[PDB]
């Protein structure tokens, strides 16, 4: 799928090529 | 049942509940790259996933502006997800570490004065124990507040406050999603900051009391699906925040509590 | 009746609020300092008058849970002093100029094939004209996304869009208190951006038809004392914004309104609950 | 010495 | 033999230097978290490759102080590093775009009289390169102006701008390392920006007239290690930047050219003065 | 003779210096508005005075690019403004608190095994004593790099310590222009942060050892106009800092001395070449 | 009494043309000596 | 990877 991290972040399809993940913000999660 | 599912990247979460979402009805996986507002969108949930806590509170406004209901809602998720709104919101109702907020430094310098040394600053709006900082003194307390003076964000001017609770060497994380417990785990660190996101290892907790404190600290906001913190303390038991955009890959792995599949029977039921 | 004014400079507006609360009781000046909670404090109203936006927030919100109450309130100055809930609040009321939300630059990409161009944006959480941005084009939208990214201030990632409205020169400020129209003025600039504080000019607005929009767009959040910014359009009047931390000194020399006297009386009206 | 304007100043 | 190198993250670069200085020693693999001053350290040279160029220039200060030459130097770092620093050295030697330079965002306004619309503005300090901004007008000049000032890096107040120039689809980005030109590239794309950390596709460029201008760009500096950007132009060729901390992978993959081996060639003649 | 001047704002410094320069020759008032590269300027020299010690240097080196030289120059400016840069300069010239340099988080939490408790942290780049740490503890290091890890400017990745030094409620601070020791002051506070511009006050210093030393310290730069930064500890006089845009009304009043004519005096000389 | 950008509750002459008085701009990080 | 740094490069 478009988006899933895998052990970083998959950008795109129609060519697949992987990615690192950005940059983590001052509000990043839970 | 037609389902969204708002998200920045597909974590092993967000995988999980299309999963189970799947299992209800059509899913709908809405990338932040699909929301624009005013828009046309047929969904009878959203389950908001953003790993922004900003842009999932955003989002939950602007879907119930769409007149579309939101798990969680953009009101649990402002008020759980700032730890001020959040403990006053607790105080009434459950044990919460001592506290004290400030509005200024020369505020901020009268703190130690209620609550002793050491304490625990944190910022009022942050996840993963990021910018936590133990206080043991003056100077550190000085140090802190010159620091978040001098950083751009406007909230870094509330100034919050804990006691240092001593933890033995762990807290609790506990998962409460309609009024239901679904588990709890321990975090376990070296490290006063026990955040799996910073290492913290995790470990099943099949405490009956903290299935009772975390029920009622889910009812001091009476909606939602949360993600509970609470510490061990020489006086007990004390909640210190709730989460409302709950991460659970590990609390799930250790547990065996489904609450990815708990998330989602939950929003169906709101859905309807 | 023990009057509490919460501040952080003693502007010309403050020191009138001041003056009034006296006629009324006893006054209590709360510099930021003075602020800390939980704590004892012996008041029966709390007008918020933080220079801050969000220390005006978490200073309301931190008096009701003393059991105090607050002008504005806590939820008044989230929900109006926030551009997106502000405008979601008065989408069913009043007329306002079309607008664009997106929560990623990807999504903030389509926006001028709802608007066109040009476009305005700006911060949800601004005051005074700060990082508003005329978009004329691709390569500004762009730059604008790219700037705001680096910003890392995490508010400035939701992306709020208007269309670029053609006004007169000018545009209008009026204040709604309590329910109650108390005036409303002219800001003239030479520039897009009107505002008092970057330069702009005051004259008195006696537009009947801005009274009403005025009351409706007060009534849209049903509470308190608010500041209320008007373009005048091509299609007539439009609600551009909401302020609930009004400035009005220039507004009240302009008009001869007693704005500090009304938002006083508002204040005690709320302390006798 | 009026202390450094911020982000969220005003009305 | 003893030949340091620094590093933030492995990258494939940083792995081909270590096989190819192990030819010439012992290789010691420092990463930042080894990095304390004053030290004992027992080194011929140090080869920096730190990801963060300010890093970068510090680290080459701190060995340098503990009698320890570095690639690049701390002086290179310094100047080829600096875009406006970098620009004022290849001024009158090399033909460069035409740019200014203003201290305020006043002075900032009066750049289009010289350079006219479209221009583009980008950071002092960048590379990949992130917040450059195509101003087609003055309503965008204001815009990134408004947004450089409330960005807290007082750098983003040095008010850097070149006239904007329209490549043919593509731009130059050759290697010299010594004096020693090593191989050359073009990077393609759609957009203006054609950074291969953007997402340009690279190909080999065998262009003699900028193997000419690449050299007589290094000799600007006349020392290191230097990427250099060049554009191509209805008025020629033309030196954009020069990067001292140069990342090489397709470069080198694409021309198959040793970029790894002429660098750590460059550091060991570098250890022997 | 015309000698320009490079001010943000004109403080009592920049008014003196204007009134000295005018008994001298033309006075040319260059404010940040006024400064636009490349341009065509006719100065035999320019002081630089601008607040943003950023814009300080770039000015200085946009200025030497067009030929005219600058006092202070670009080069002193970068080295004696930077902490590190400049404490490497000072050491074996002159004693100084020991100190440590780290390049990341966890190099950093080695600096207590070198330096002890309490140590001070501060930026590489900064003045009027803003973003000082007394650190006492592993638990404050921690807090203290946490924060600067999160703040945007990449110079904050730079982490310079030094020992806490035992002062007597005071600091020294003095002046040196062109070789010439021509004043200083104690700097008094009750906290340990004495710079004037956080509430510390000047009192006349005629130690004559400081002298000596703040001519020594002068010499490890061998030019321009410094002031310098002075403790007095159980192991005597140490060099803490070295300024190269040098405040002095508070130093002036209370010495007597003529700052700002001595700096427009070595300012001539330097324009006669 | 002021000249442009003079320090005259610290205010900035920001012009004379129309006189016009401002607050001194925020402090910044690299601000100072 | 860590978040890249405005001076990454
Ligand atoms: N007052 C405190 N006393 C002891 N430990 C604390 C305190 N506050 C936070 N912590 C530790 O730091 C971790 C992160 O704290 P907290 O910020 O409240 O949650 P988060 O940052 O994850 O939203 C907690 O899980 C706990 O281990
Ligand atoms: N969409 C728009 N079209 C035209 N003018 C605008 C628009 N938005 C803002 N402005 C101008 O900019 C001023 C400030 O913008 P506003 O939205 O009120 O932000 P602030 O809260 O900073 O005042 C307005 O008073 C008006 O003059
Ligand atoms: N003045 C300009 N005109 C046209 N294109 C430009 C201009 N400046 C930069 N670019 C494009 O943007 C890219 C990146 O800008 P550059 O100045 O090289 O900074 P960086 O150090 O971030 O790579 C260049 O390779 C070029 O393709
Ligand atoms: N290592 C130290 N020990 C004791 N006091 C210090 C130390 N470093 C700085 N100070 C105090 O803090 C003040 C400001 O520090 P300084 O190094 O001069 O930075 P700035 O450039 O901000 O003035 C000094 O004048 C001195 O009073
Ligand atoms: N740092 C440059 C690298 C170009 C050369 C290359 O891709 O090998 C860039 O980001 O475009
Ligand atoms: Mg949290
Ligand atoms: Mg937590
Ligand atoms: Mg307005
Ligand atoms: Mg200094
Ligand atoms: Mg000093």
């Amino acid at each position: 799928e478009l988006h899933q991290i895998v052990e970083l972040e998959v950008v795109s399809l129609e060519p697949l090529t992987l990615e690192e993940l950005p940059e983590v913000e001052e509000d990043w999660g839970e | 049942m037609r389902i969204g599912i708002t998200y920045t990247v597909l974590r092993r979460e967000e995988m999980a509940i299309k999963e189970r979402a799947g299992e209800f009805g059509e899913v709908v996986m809405l990338h932040e790259d699909d929301l624009l507002f005013p828009g046309n969108y047929d969904l009878d949930v959203v389950i908001i996933r953003n790993v922004s806590h900003f842009k999932a509170l955003y989002t939950a406004r602007l879907f119930e502006s769409e007149g579309i209901p939101t798990v969680n809602s953009s009101r649990l998720i402002f008020e759980a997800g700032d730890k001020l709104f959040a403990t006053l919101r607790l105080a009434g109702k459950v044990p919460v570490p001592e506290w004290k907020a400030a509005l200024s430094e020369g505020g901020a310098l009268r703190v130690p004065d209620s609550l002793g040394y050491p304490l625990v600053s944190k910022p009022v709006f942050g996840s993963w124990g990021r910018l936590l900082a133990k206080v043991n003194d003056r100077d550190s307390l000085e140090a802190v507040l010159e620091h978040r003076k001098w950083m751009k964000n406007p909230l870094y001017g509330i100034h919050y406050f804990q006691e240092f609770v001593e933890k033995p060497g762990r807290d609790i994380r506990s998962y409460v999603i309609g009024g239901e417990f679904v588990g709890a785990i321990y975090r376990y660190s070296n490290h006063w900051i026990t955040n799996t996101a910073r290492g913290g290892k995790a470990e099943p907790c099949s405490d009956p009391e903290v299935e009772e404190l975390s029920v009622k600290a889910w009812e001091a906001f009476g909606e939602g699906a949360l993600a509970i913190d609470i510490f061990e303390s020489e006086k007990g038991l004390l909640v210190n925040e709730v989460n409302p955009n709950m991460e659970f890959k590990n609390a799930a792995r250790v547990t065996g509590a489904d609450m990815a599949g708990k998330l989602v029977e939950y929003a169906v039921e709101v859905a309807k």
